[PDB]
Parts: C-alpha cells; sequence; structure tokens
C-alpha cells in the first residue's frame, strides 16, 4: 500500500 | 453548452488517416474556454488527487496520438487522469488537442485534472505556433481568450501525499508548500520566481545544488535538491515532464523523481516512444508505453 | 577598456570573405555594456537629436553589411547617426553587430545614437537567435548581461522637434509627450502598455483608427491617426522601421510616415534592398541604398 515501481 | 456533441465530433476522427481536423464552432470553443476557466478557479492552484490515476506529460498538438494515449489507459472517466501541461504548441492539431480536454475537464471535473505548462502561457503560444493555428482556422480574438483561460490553470498536484507533481520541477524560493497555494489567478507566467521555475527548471546529472539553465529562463536542480525536497515534506517521488526522453519515461536522483513525455516522435525528429505512468491504489506504479513507427 | 583596440579588431574584416567572425574577450564586451548602459541612462529616454544625421532600421545580425552601410555613408564621427533598434536575431553575426554599434555609442556619445526595438528584449532574443549565439561562443551570463544594457536603452527620438523615429509606431496610449519621458529604466519591454506599442506597432493602409496587429501583439494604426497625430504635435514626419520593405524605405500616410529597413535579404528570403536616410540641416531627406546581390 504504498511507493513502488514497475518494469 | 452541447459538451456531449462537442466530445462526440472530437473522438469520431478516431482512427481515420493522420491529421483529419475537427473544426467546431468559435462559439464552442469560447464555452469550453470559460465553463472551464470556472472549473479550474473554483478547484485548487494546488490539486490533491488520490490513485488510482494515469499520469501524461508532453503532449505538444499530436492529436492523434492523444487518442492512441486514451486507447490505450482507456477514455474517461474509466481512468481519472492527470496531465502535465504542454498541451498545444509544435504539433500538428493544438485546437483539437486543446479541446478534447477541456472538455473532459468540464465533463468529469473531479475525475480529470490539468496541471500548467510552460507552452500554456500567451508568451511563448505566439511564437511556437498554437497562436498561428488559431489564426488560420479562427481569429486572433479567440486565441486571446485560450490565454485568459490558461491564465487559471492549476501549478501542480500532490497524489496521495507522497507524489508531487508538475511540468518543470523544483524551485530555489519552493520551501513552503503554501508558496504554491498563495499564487493568484489568474496570472502570467513571469521570467523569475517560483511560479516560473514550476514550469521551466529541469533536473542535471551534472549538476549540484542550482546551476543555470540551458533555456534561458530559471534554473536546473541536482539529485541532491531532489532527495533533501522530498525529506523536508516527506514526498516518495517527482513526476514531472517539460523533456523529451528516449523511452518516454526517465529517471533520475535513482528513481526519486521520473519525467514524462507523452508525445512520440516530438516533432519527428526523435524516434522516442510516448510513456504514461499508471499508479493503482497501492502506489504501485506502471509505464504504459507508446511506442512510435519504424 | 581599451574602446579603440576593440573598435580595431572589429572593422578589421572589413571586406573579407562573407561571415568573418570577430572574437572580443568577455570582459571586453561587458564593458561595452556596463559603460554604455551608463551613458544610456544619463541621457533622456526620449532624444532630442538635430541634423545632419543618417537614419537606420534593422540590421538583425547582418554584420557585414553594416559595414557596408557605414562604408557607404561613413564611419563615425563623419556622419551622425541615429538607430531605431532590432540590432540582434536572425542574422548570423549579431555579437560583432551588437558590439560595434555599443562602441561607437560609448566613442561619441553625442555623435551616435541608439533606439530600442523589439528585438532588444530577452523575451524575444532567446528565441530568436541572439541568446543562442552568445551561448554558443560565449555563455548564458553574458546574454544575461545585454538584457541589462538594452533595458536601458532609448526608446525614441525627435529630430529638430520635426521628424519623430521609433522603431514599432504610434500607441493609443500616446497623448503626452511627457508619458515617454516618465518612463523609468531600467525596464522590460511588456506585454500591453504605451512602451509595448512603440517597439510592436504597424501602419495598415486597409486599417481605419486602431485595429489588431498580426503579429499577436499590440496593435495597427490608419494613415488618419498619423496624420491627427503629427498635427497634435507640429511633427512633419515619422521615421521607423521594423517592417521589411521591397526597396528599403516605404512611404505611408502619404509620405506623412516613413518606414525604415537596412539589412538587405533580411533573412535571404526576399531579395529586397537596404535604405538609409541622410537628412541634411534644412531637412532634405534622401535615400541611400544598399542594394541586394543578384
Ligand atoms: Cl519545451
Ligand atoms: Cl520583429
Ligand atoms: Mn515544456
Ligand atoms: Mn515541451
Ligand atoms: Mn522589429
Ligand atoms: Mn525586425
Amino acid at each position: 500500500k504504498k511507493l513502488r515501481f514497475d518494469i | 453548452l452541447n459538451l456531449d456533441s462537442i466530445i462526440g465530433r472530437l473522438l469520431e476522427v478516431q482512427g481515420s488517416r493522420p491529421g483529419k481536423n475537427v473544426q467546431l464552432t468559435e462559439n464552442e470553443i469560447r464555452g469550453l474556454c470559460l465553463k472551464s476557466r470556472e472549473i479550474f478557479l473554483s478547484q485548487p492552484i494546488l490539486l490533491e488527487l488520490e490513485a488510482p490515476l494515469k499520469i501524461c506529460g508532453d503532449i505538444h498538438g499530436q492529436y492523434y496520438d492523444l487518442l492512441r494515449l486514451f486507447e490505450y489507459g482507456g477514455f474517461p472517466p474509466e481512468s481519472n487522469y492527470l496531465f502535465l501541461g504542454d498541451y498545444v504548441d509544435r504539433g500538428k492539431q493544438s485546437l483539437e488537442t486543446i479541446c478534447l480536454l477541456l472538455a473532459y475537464k468540464i465533463k468529469y471535473p473531479e475525475n480529470f485534472f490539468l496541471l500548467r505548462g510552460n507552452h500554456e502561457c500567451a508568451s511563448i503560444n505566439r511564437i511556437y505556433g498554437f497562436y498561428d493555428e488559431c489564426k488560420r482556422r479562427y481569429n486572433i480574438k479567440l486565441w486571446k481568450t485560450f490565454t485568459d483561460c490558461f491564465n487559471c490553470l492549476p501549478i501542480a498536484a500532490i497524489v496521495d501525499e507522497k507524489i508531487f507533481c508538475c511540468h518543470g520541477g523544483l524551485s530555489p524560493d519552493l520551501q513552503s508548500m503554501e508558496q504554491i497555494r498563495r499564487i493568484m489567478r489568474p496570472t502570467d507566467v513571469p521570467d523569475q520566481g517560483l511560479l516560473c521555475d514550476l514550469l521551466w527548471s529541469d533536473p542535471d546529472k551534472d549538476v549540484q545544488g542550482w546551476g543555470e539553465n540551458d533555456r534561458g529562463v530559471s534554473f536546473t536542480f541536482g539529485a541532491e535538491v531532489v532527495a533533501k525536497f522530498l525529506h523536508k515534506h516527506d514526498l516518495d517521488l517527482i513526476c514531472r515532464a517539460h523533456q523529451v526522453v528516449e523511452d518516454g519515461y526517465e529517471f533520475f536522483a535513482k528513481r526519486q523523481l521520473v519525467t514524462l513525455f507523452s508525445a512520440p516522435n516530438y516533432c519527428g525528429e526523435f524516434d522516442n516512444a510516448g510513456a504514461m505512468m499508471s499508479v493503482d491504489e497501492t502506489l504501485m506504479c506502471s509505464f504504459q508505453i507508446l511506442k512510435p513507427a519504424d
């Protein structure tokens, strides 16, 4: 439920 | 104001040869400008949104790429949207672009948001081909009306109190998040000061602190400034556009900041792709890409 | 400040292939800027000259044509000079041009005068190739210094209480000749108002009164406005530039106004000639012409 990023 | 009709004639050219114009009446366009200008003012100059929502950077008049952009992420209100400015200029069809956008801002005032890019200013509108577009298809007076609408656009948005968004970047003068809220509209975009920097500034790997901007206006900031800022306001990301990037998205300050550019082949001089940042309720960000053409 | 040395290296390329650069030190150039900026301020914003003197319009960076221009009418102090602005931008060699001019303004502060064209403004300097020239040959900081010098330029000149001179033209707000003198320097060139119009406005045969300007800034005025103005202030002529003309000089309001353009082939897109107005003590005006090249 917090900030992270995909690939 | 027949909003639905307008949107209808606009979406109608969806996939019908590159650059098929859609000519609304100048009276319809004023409607879009004035009734949206109303909305922009009643809403805060510093927005506060919440996921999920798609985010987009510069569109710069490339209307058919704006269509693909919705065609890919979903036309409203299927998806919530935040656009980071630079809607007109350089592209072939600024008129259709800004109209479709001002229309959706009126139709879904709460699931569709628009910020102000540096090109949402009469100082450069005139020059880089938007004023020319109006003059060619309509008249000077109408362009003078857009610049009264742009002058009332929001400057920045803070998604879920974690992501901070604006067209350009940070400013030596942006210390208090209230300094943004104190900005009175309607207003022109100055040469110096906070407001200017928010729409002009750039990231720079090689810069340490605040350096000169190659644009001849505002500054450039380094990765230190980013971190020291994300830490002073408990933010985890900075999302901005303003600069062409090869892949459509590009990281800086080690993913502490991302740059979004939504117009493939910025001028047919780049062969770059366009990107859009999907942000689900959990703050899990993904990058839907609009490849160019080979 | 070694003024003579500077002028020397500048005039040295006189007739030595088209576009042979002259690279002064950035320190020499600051000298030219600051010591002339001094002169501009101590002198009135609304000059009052007297014949004889040659008058010139836009030079726009075409340095070798500025040489021919002196080569034809005489290098100072042989002839007195009034230039109507637009010194930099578009041309190939804005740097040499503005330097030679700022130099003569310092050497002969009383036999050499420079007004302010619309292109003597950072708002368009940046765009139309002057800021780029600085950035390429020197640095951003230096360009930022020119715009501090331009911001102190004179706006208009009245030769012998009969000829009224400025880059653009008249303004709906110019009723009192004092409104010009009340203008405080240093100052930017605004979007609206008196100062702007003085550098932007145009004559128009088809216009009656005050019409919209195709430039997207300021107005256009008609032949009535000219006469009604020359009569309200007991003037017999209006001399201005700002607009390309085929022959170098062009009459309007039936010789009640003349337009001077001193740069042949404004961009290699005109094949137009350049003109310069000789004015002997009797107010007998002649037009020395610098033909292009066939
Ligand atoms: Cl840009
Ligand atoms: Cl011009
Ligand atoms: Mn931009
Ligand atoms: Mn842009
Ligand atoms: Mn001009
Ligand atoms: Mn000009």
